[PDB]
């Protein structure tokens, strides 16, 4: 039962590395993801539907 | 109409591939899809010899009927992520050993190779999907069981079991063991045969078990069921 | 050509058909309703009850000028032509409802005492040839009522029947009396292996809905022993009788009523075939 | 004792990196985003209805020129489509019809599929002999291959039941890279845009960050109650959202490394089977138990519309590259397209 050793090693280094990372704000990460559906909104059809003429599945 | 020469050989192709779909679905209709269970290594060989790494494929047929029978060992995953995949087959086979009342599991501390196969049954033939799918219950082992009730007796087992140490009424309390587990009673059957290492008559069980499944599927076509 | 008076008829017979026409149109296109629209994916069976059905509906709508015809003290004043339709239309309607009963019996008999059976295989497409095929059959013996006049005057009384009193038809008694003993045979004998074949199967037989199914087979041949064999029986006396019946008051109001058993059988049709149904939506 | 210790070490590693993400979390996106125009409600129809499959639909996937299609379903065929004119390109025969996953190449030249058989087998569209063959089967998977997802021609990172995701090489069929982590099954599977990362969610109740060329997990997700069936990525690559069996769409942020935002309403129950994002990722699709398709507004959390009309289950959906359309299978062996 040795063998648990390295597994829980393994999984407190994958824990340590993955506290140590970078996090901007939810604030910040909420603006981008609006922005991103801003700039694009004209641009998606199920969104914004296209006229008949322009739609491939008419 | 409106349509160009390429336009109309593909629509050409689209109907040739239909017809063929179409050929597969209704070679696929008539066969038998049958789901092999049990818990470990226990009686599934046997059987699949009297019939004949993910899913294996067994093909057999009897009396001009077609027999797809698919053997779930070795996948250890949960079950409840695929076994919706089964939703719709003929009849459940379930394979257990008679054997290994006494036997424990070694994956457990304290673990009985028969209350798995209990557990095992209770979450198969009470499961969401296989409310209306008939199990046909095959008890693996019965010579070997009836030689070691002797050296060992069955209350190590179930201890609530107070009957005699004989091979018939043991045996009739196993299998009613394991049919009260079916909560399902009004609207699916279990089919229970007692089968040895060398047992000939294996498949006709089959057989008739899925005829009947087969006959309460005719009736509800009809109107009648 | 005779001058009857039975006047019972023309208080029992108006009514009667009253009743089957406004309770077996309803049923039965219900019962069309439901193998249309709902039903999304038919089966060969599916395609001979709706065969079934729509005889069944077609002899209900061909009821109403019966019943005009029974309630003007049986006058017949729609010409000659309207009166060889009319006989034509119920006499097939009949003969087909007849056959579809037939059909779906041989069609059960198949599917429950040789399941595995080639005949089970077979495409909705294949059902409809056959379904056709028997229409074909059907419209061809039952064409003769169009090829004569059926219009007795007398009195300024006409009388459009298919069933003389004067004397045996020919055909139309001959096919009225086989159009019976053949599919009665046949229903007979596949409703009796159904039943044996279905208690064989001990554990099938033990279910509730395993019983209802007994049960109904059941029911549906006792129905069409007990609609057709009255008007069968009035029918065989007469002709026997032919010399001293010839004419008789009695004997033709029996027949006339008896006659009415055929279009009570369509009407409670889609009651032992589409509403018993528990899995029909 | 080292175990208690390394559990210790372990629990205290897992404070610190929720108190993290508490203190960098101000405020929220409805707080952020409620302020600003909602969708109305979102009608869509149903254009093209695909028939042909007589099994339960498990799994789609849409072309790079988003109209060309290919489903699987427990027939043991892969059907590609032709959804503008309704007309079937392929029809794949598998030696497994125990399928549930299936993928297409973003080249258009292969088509990957999986299921209970712990294999994915490769297909090769455009042959010289004019057939759709086998390129190769792709063994290693000790459970059943759940989702697929072709990186190019020659790399395809497969899921699988085996709580274990991989990356391969078709040139070779060998293992090029294994991913281990999740403590289920992982069910699904999403890569990112550049191809770069790609995240997976499993029965763990977790979803997981890996990357392609380290091999590792980056970040895990946490916040689901049941077994997370369903992933993809906002169309930037620097946000995902999930669906699992509690009735719940969860949006996770890569940059926060936090949940954003809850899709789940009173009336719904059942699980999610599929989750797919429009072009501009303002809609959320996501299809579930109760036999149809909930639009959501993915930064509002408010039902923008329901795509009704699959008499089963919805399986899977897919959104095409140029967001024209969306496409909704189901257990009814149907496949449908919106507008
Ligand atoms: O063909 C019939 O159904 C019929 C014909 C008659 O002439 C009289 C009666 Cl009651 C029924």
């Amino acid at each position: 039962n040795t063998a648990s050793i390295a597994q829980a090693r393994k999984l407190v280094e994958q824990l340590k590395m993955e506290a140590n990372i970078d996090r901007i704000k939810v604030s910040k990460a909420a603006a981008d993801l609006m922005a991103y559906c801003e700039a694009h909104a004209k641009e998606d059809p199920l969104l914004t539907p296209v006229p008949a003429s322009e739609n491939p599945f008419r | 109409c409106t349509l160009s020469a390429e336009d109309k050989a593909a629509v050409e192709r689209s109907k040739m591939i239909d017809r063929n779909l179409r050929e597969d679905g209704e070679k696929a209709a008539r066969e038998v899809k049958l789901l092999l269970l049990g818990a470990g290594e226990s009686g599934k060989n046997t059987i699949v010899k009297q019939m004949k790494t993910g899913i294996v494929e067994t093909h057999f047929t009897f009396k001009d009927l077609h027999f797809k029978m698919f053997d779930v060992g070795a996948q250890r995953s949960e079950r409840k992520k695929w076994i919706h995949c089964f939703e719709g087959v003929t009849a459940i086979i379930f394979c257990v050993a008679l054997s290994d009342y006494d036997l424990v599991l070694a994956e457990d501390e304290e673990m009985n190779r028969m209350h798995a196969s209990m557990k095992l049954f209770d979450s198969i033939c009470n499961n969401k999907w296989f409310t209306d799918t008939s199990i046909i219950l095959f008890l693996n082992k019965k010579d070997l069981f009836e030689e070691k009730i002797k050296k060992s007796p069955l209350t190590i087992c179930y201890p609530e079991y107070a009957g005699s140490n004989t091979y018939e009424e043991a045996a009739a309390y196993i299998q009613c063991q394991f049919e009260d587990l079916n909560k399902r009673k009004d609207t699916k059957e279990i089919y229970t045969h007692f089968t040895c290492s060398t047992d000939t008559k294996n498949v006709q069980f089959v057989f008739d078990a899925v005829t009947d499944v087969i006959i309460k599927n005719n009736l509800k076509d009809c109107g009648l069921f | 050509c005779c001058r009857i008076e039975g006047d019972t008829i023309s208080q029992v017979m108006p009514p009667l058909l009253i009743v089957a026409f406004v309770l077996g149109a309803l049923g039965n296109g219900v019962a069309l309703c439901g193998f249309c629209f709902h039903m999304k994916t038919w089966k060969p069976s599916t395609v001979y009850l709706f065969n079934l059905a729509v005889a069944d509906f077609l002899l209900m709508i061909c009821l109403p000028f019966r019943t005009d015809y029974y309630l003007r003290r049986r006058h017949w004043a729609f010409g000659d032509i309207p009166c060889r339709v009319g006989l034509f239309t119920l006499a097939m309607n009949r003969a087909g409802s007849i056959v579809f009963l037939t059909v779906v019996a041989a069609d059960r008999y198949f599917k429950v005492v040789h399941p595995h059976h080639a005949v089970n295989t077979i495409s909705t497409r294949v059902a409809a040839g056959i379904v056709c095929t028997l229409w074909a059959l059907v419209i061809l013996g039952t064409v003769y009522l169009l090829l004569e006049n059926h219009l007795c005057v007398q009195e300024t009384a006409v009388s459009c029947e298919s069933f003389i009193m004067e004397s045996a038809n020919g055909w139309h008694d001959i096919m009225f009396q086989l159009e019976f003993f053949m599919p009665l045979g046949i229903i007979l004998f596949c409703s009796f292996k159904i039943v044996w074949s279905l208690r064989r199967r001990q554990q099938l037989a033990r279910q509730a809905r395993m019983k209802k199914a007994t049960r109904f087979i059941m029911v549906v041949a006792i129905v069409f022993i007990t609609c057709y064999l009255p008007s069968v029986s009035a029918r065989l006396y007469f002709l026997w009788t032919v010399p001293s019946s010839a004419c008789d008051p009695s004997v033709h109001g029996a027949l006339h009523i008896t006659l009415s058993f055929t279009y009570m059988n369509s009407m409670l049709d889609p009651l032992v075939y589409y509403f018993s149904s528990p899995s029909f939506p | 004792s080292e175990l208690d210790q390394l559990r210790q070490e372990a629990e205290q590693l897992k404070n610190q990196i929720r108190d993290a993400r508490k203190a960098c979390a101000d405020a929220t996106l409805s707080q952020i985003t409620n302020n600003i125009d909602p969708v109305g409600r979102i009608q869509m129809r149903t254009r093209r209805t695909l028939r042909g499959h007589l099994a339960k639909i498990y799994a789609m996937h849409w072309g790079t020129d988003s109209r060309l299609l290919v489903s699987a379903s427990q027939d043991g065929k892969l059907i590609i489509w032709d959804s503008y004119t309704t007309n079937k390109v392929h029809a794949i025969p598998l030696r497994s019809s125990w399928v549930m996953t299936c993928a297409y190449a973003p080249s258009g030249n292969y088509v990957a599929c999986g299921g209970l058989d712990n294999i994915c087998s490769i297909y090769n569209l455009k042959t010289r002999e004019g057939n759709v063959r086998v390129s190769r089967e792709l063994a290693g998977h000790t459970g059943y291959l759940s989702c697929c997802r072709f990186l190019d021609d020659n790399q395809i990172v497969t899921s699988s039941g085996d709580t274990t995701c991989a990356l391969w090489d078709i040139e070779t069929g060998q293992q090029t890279t294994t991913f281990t982590g999740h403590t289920g099954d992982v069910m699904s599977l999403s890569l990112a845009p550049d191809t770069r990362l790609f995240v997976s969610g499993a029965c763990d109740a977790s979803a997981k960050l890996w990357d392609v060329r380290e091999g590792m997990c980056r970040q895990t997700f946490t916040g689901h109650e049941s077994d997370i069936n369903a992933i993809c990525f906002f169309p930037n690559g620097n946000a995902f959202a999930t669906g699992s069996d509690d009735a719940t769409c969860r949006l996770f942020d890569l940059r926060a490394d936090q949940e954003l935002m809850t899709y789940s309403h009173d009336n719904i129950i059942c699980g999610i089977t599929s989750v797919s994002f429009s072009k501009s990722g303002r809609l959320l699709l996501a299809g579930y138990d109760d036999f149809n398709c909930n639009v959501w507004d993915a930064l509002k959390a408010d039902r923008a519309g329901v795509l009704a009309g699959h008499d089963n289950r919805v399986s899977c959906l897919g959104v095409t590259d140029d967001g024209m359309a969306v496409a909704t299978g189901s257990w009814d062996s149907f496949l449908k397209i919106w507008n």
